[PDB]
């Protein structure tokens, strides 16, 4: 615990503050202006993804080909999952809080097409307040995430990787008996959260997809930052071939 | 590629 450390607080705090999307709403709200605000702002999250991950014990000892494979994989998870986090700790509507300075709130919520793709992302939300997921198990479950998505044929480094997945897997063992410990549902708890996790990739997909459509769909204003597009210029081909192993806590 | 491998690579 103290004495050495606890992966769980040695986390809390390489987890990155909120970014300001720096958004200027002295001007009508529209759908593109948004969805490439939203996309700039990713840009920047996951250059606020890549330290955290580094700086996750155990990431920056994998193979340097692996460390990005997984980022580059669950990019979209990480961004997703802690938009749920926002939202359910700062706000509590059917909202979203991407940044302070920039909530989709009921009326930005009535955009054209901001509410299909601001479906799948509530979600996520909704169930981090309903299980009443702990900051201590949302961050457990979020490196899981990082840790969720690996190349068809493994990574290089796979020994060393389930290695530290497991870690984290036990880690979010200890965080669920460390919030209350009435035992009685744990493991009934300890079931529905890997659940979750293991619908994220669901959700993944959808707002992948998505992601993928506004990049590739040149009649909409929608932009992308130089950072993301790189990212999802690489991800397309695999996306659209085969080349995916998607991890799984209960193959049900 | 090049922009991601990069950042992580790196020692701050
Ligand atoms: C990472 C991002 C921005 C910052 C954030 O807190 C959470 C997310 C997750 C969902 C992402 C989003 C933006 O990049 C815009 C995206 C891709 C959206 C899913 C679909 C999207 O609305 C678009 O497809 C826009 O074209």
């Amino acid at each position: 615990p103290q004495l050495t450390p606890t992966l769980v607080s040695l986390l809390e705090v390489i987890e990155p503050e909120v970014l300001y999307a720096g958004y200027d709403s002295s001007v009508p709200d529209s759908t593109w202006r948004i969805m490439t605000t939203l996309n700039m702002l990713g840009g920047r999250q996951v250059i606020a993804a890549v330290k955290w991950a580094k700086a996750i014990p155990g990431f920056r000892n994998l193979h340097l080909d692996d460390q990005m494979t997984l980022l580059q994989y669950s990019w979209m998870a990480l961004m997703a999952f802690a938009l749920g986090w926002r939202s359910y700790r700062q706000s509590s509507a059917n909202l979203l809080y991407f940044a302070p300075d920039l909530i989709i709130n009921e009326q930005r919520m009535t955009l054209p097409c901001m509410y299909d793709q601001c479906k799948h992302m509530l979600y996520v939300s909704s169930e981090l307040h309903r299980l009443q997921v702990s900051y201590e198990e949302y961050l457990c479950m979020k490196v899981l995430l990082l840790l969720s998505t690996i190349p068809k044929d493994g990574l290089k480094s796979q020994a060393l990787f389930d290695a530290i997945r497991m870690t984290y897997i036990k880690e979010l063992g200890k965080a669920i008996v460390k919030r209350e410990g009435n035992s009685s549902q744990n493991w009934q708890r300890f079931y529905q959260l890997t659940k979750l996790l293991d619908s994220m990739h669901e959700v993944v997909e959808n707002l992948l997809n998505y992601c993928f459509q506004t990049f590739l769909d040149k009649t909409m204003s929608i932009e992308f930052p130089e950072m993301l597009a790189e990212i999802i210029t690489n991800q397309i081909p695999k996306y659209s071939n085969g080349n995916i192993k998607k991890l799984l806590f209960h193959q049900k | 590629n090049a922009l991601l491998r990069y950042l992580l690579d790196k020692d701050d």
